[PDB]
């Protein structure tokens, strides 16, 4: 379905903190940032891992997992920041909570900007 | 004409306030912003490079910082440190070294505390393998990991003993750990489970009284943790709505959202109607005043889209803050009343602590 | 008098830019930052150099030297920040120029605040 | 079904960018380059440039050249200034140049950082506050040495009729011309006669900038010219960018990288305000005055839109302005300048804009 592809949209769209698949953002939306969707900002580096969310898909009506990673290694990209807390649990469910860095990993673990991953259907 | 340095803050320290600015649009230049909170007037600040958390020491002599340094910002070699500062003169005074996977993430109270008696700092790692630090003040070195932690998240002092604390498990129960006078883990116990994780998830942030500590959870229902002994006890819930605030949709939000008021037992709680999935971190509608012995609602005040607070026991305060402004309220009686708001206390804060007076 | 010792001033006066010896500060007032017109604040260094201005003072009819002296070695104080440029000259006069960063040989560059010291007539 | 992938390159190709250096003042040690497709206000990339950064483009348009102050620990600790090399297409990092520590600190002035017309050093100026020239070679990553000649002068303007020569404007009113040697260092010098009064028509430093000459304008709005075309510099004016009705309403001009030619055809851009006097010479612009340098009469004036600071194109006949925050793009082409667009919400605090340089042989 092509709201599964965020590079065929229009991009107002995907870079809305409304966009389906954003549904538990806390950060700067990468494809605002001069990336995409999937894709890093040049010189920003994914992160290897990540907090998970389950959106809903209103366009298919089915339920999705979304891998929110992050881009690290430069500073703060401004743009389309988003906090967004569908599902989003506390630390002692440490990989459903977005209020952590998830550069925390990462050979550089300044912020850059953050993501949304399909893993595929929940 | 001369220009001086040296100088110390222009207000006693029982005026004065750490409003905890992530800049999180530049999050390399976090930094803490001293105010005294009976006229707004600020103070000073203290530098927090990236993502900074602070607190200030118990016996009110030296302010607390924790950090991450790269030799080259965005490349280079990582340093994480705690950091002590005079209180008074806002000075750089020692640097502690952390191995490198402090917590990095929003400023909850319970990421960076410290034992009652003042001695050790007790912080929060994320490997992401989580476990627990303990910085030996005096010694000026991190002396102990709480790996008995792992899966847990944040740090609850009990303060009614000198360096005991808890933390909130996966397994929706307490693991309370005791420091021996070495900052080792001199002894431990876990709870039975007190909250549902999937059912009823609480917020981290502890209603903290002398000998137990409630917490609000994402429905509205409240749970206890009572440690005047040496094994915890665990209740819950209560429900903080009756039947009007259910029609509504009324539950918690925000991010350090909650307070006790010591002497009365009241509990202070940012409230939201319209609750549904996703709404725990948004802005106060209200904020409820809870009897928590009764267990019923005593008063309810405009929240001013407030999202964290903290309450000085002492002078009967309440300060709120709604990401740049702090509200500061007198709680002497059941109604708080506000006195004053501070505008442009920061640009990105979700932490305000008062300091400390009490020793 | 008065009109020369801020000390005694009002505050909502001495912290605005239009006050009288601001007339060539580009940053951020110290006065507004826990400092004073002639104090850092707490944990921030005073720089050993300046730019300097000649300010008209409206109430003595008298012109002053004024040395912006800066605070150095903490992060932006963020708050009153002017940029007044009353007889202020490129680099090439550069002890009159204020588009430097007067913290530049201080052990931490930082630019923290401004201040205004008076000099004299 | 995904997978977030690095080592991608800017999305629109090079002659659609310009950079935007962000000063970030409110968080000076958080100042970075944004990078924008002037074609469509897009955003494309940042490179992160640490306290107050300042930036230029390799004149063959591969690199980014960064120059900034590392401490340590920010506020304390050991001093690193350096100028760094970044690849221009993946905006990554690839070496850093250690300089003395005493490079500039200060606004983004274009003449603070630049490079000689053959590209192979970058000329930067140092304060101590003793001012000197540094050279560094690109190539060997290394700094060769002070000029310590142009001690009392102020910024670098290149002259891009030979390979490895620059002017600098000196305390005396006029220029100091340096000559290097194929290694960077100093080969000749020379000193013009005086330019312009300092005491009584101080210039701004920002040179509108032709092949074989520069034009400079003052704080009273006239108009000085260096000519590099010889083998010594030959200085002349004022001639005055104001007529009766100009000077009545005291017609100045105002702002930081105030001013641009436009070569082929000789045209100065220039930002001006009225209601002049001490102390308005960084104002927005009210207006932007398009000049004939050779008939030295104003051939056009549109609104300035608060601009502070400009750049010209000379191979796409574009003028950029810059207010601060966001960037409008000109079409220069005829005398009149014709408004493109505006980026809106480019920097927080930039007074320097730059194109990606494309040919310029
Ligand atoms: C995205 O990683 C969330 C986040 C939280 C706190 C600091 C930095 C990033
Ligand atoms: C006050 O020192 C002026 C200034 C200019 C540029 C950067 C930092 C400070």
């Amino acid at each position: 379905h092509i709201s599964l592809n965020p590079d065929l949209a229009n991009e107002d769209e995907v870079n809305s903190c409304d966009y389906w698949r954003h549904c538990a953002v806390d950060g700067f939306l990468c494809s605002c940032c001069g990336g995409t969707t999937t894709t890093c900002p040049p010189g920003s580096t994914p992160s290897p891992i990540s907090w998970i969310g389950t959106c809903h898909n209103p366009h298919d009506g089915k339920d999705y997992l979304i891998s929110y990673h992050d881009c690290c290694g430069k500073t703060a990209c401004g743009r389309c920041q988003c906090n967004t807390q569908t599902r989003e649990r506390p630390g002692y469910e440490f990989f459903l909570h977005n209020d952590v860095n998830w550069c925390m990993a990462n050979e550089n673990s300044t912020f850059h900007c953050t993501t949304s991953v399909l893993v595929g259907l929940a | 004409e001369v220009l001086t340095g040296g100088h110390s803050v222009s207000a006693p320290q029982e005026n004065r306030i750490y409003v905890m600015d992530s800049v999180f649009m530049h999050l390399t230049e976090s930094r803490v912003h001293v105010y005294d909170y009976t006229n707004g007037k600020f103070l000073g600040m203290v530098p927090t490079a990236f993502n900074g958390h602070v607190q200030v020491s118990n016996d009110g002599k030296k302010i607390y910082t924790m950090t991450t340094y790269h030799e080259r910002i965005t490349r280079g070699k990582r340093s994480d440190v705690v950091e002590v500062w005079d209180a008074d003169k806002l000075t750089f005074e020692k640097e502690i070294s952390l191995p490198p996977k402090r917590v990095q993430g929003l400023n909850y109270d319970g990421l960076f505390r410290q034992t009652t008696d003042g001695k050790f700092i007790v912080l929060q790692n994320a490997s992401p393998a989580t476990s627990i630090g303990i910085v030996d003040v005096a010694k000026g070195d991190y002396v102990e990991d709480v790996t008995a932690a792992a899966g847990c998240w944040s740090v609850i002092p009990q303060p009614n003993r000198p360096r005991s604390f808890m933390t909130i498990c996966g397994d929706g129960g307490l693991l309370t750990i005791n420091l021996g006078e070495d900052g080792k883990v001199a002894s431990q116990s876990r709870s039975k489970q007190m909250f549902s994780v999937k059912d009823d998830p609480i917020f981290i942030a502890p209603a903290l009284d002398k000998d137990k500590a409630h917490f609000v959870s994402y429905y509205g229902n409240v749970y206890s943790a009572d440690f005047s002994g040496d094994e915890v006890k665990v209740d819950g819930p209560w429900s903080l709505l009756n039947d009007e605030d259910k029609a509504k949709n009324w539950v918690p939000g925000g991010y350090n959202l909650v307070g006790l008021h010591r002497a009365s037992g009241r509990m202070y709680v940012f409230m939201h109607p319209d609750g549904k999935e996703g709404t725990h971190k948004f802005p106060a509608a209200e904020i409820w005043v809870m009897d928590t012995k009764t267990k019923q609602r005593v008063a309810r005040i405009p929240g001013r889209d407030a999202l964290s607070m903290t309450i000085d026991q002492q002078r009967n305060l309440m300060l709120t803050l709604d990401g740049g402004n702090v509200n500061v309220y007198d709680i002497s009686q059941p109604e708080p009343k506000l006195l004053r708001t501070i505008e442009g206390a920061a640009e990105a804060s979700l932490q305000v602590q008062f300091h400390p007076v009490g020793g």
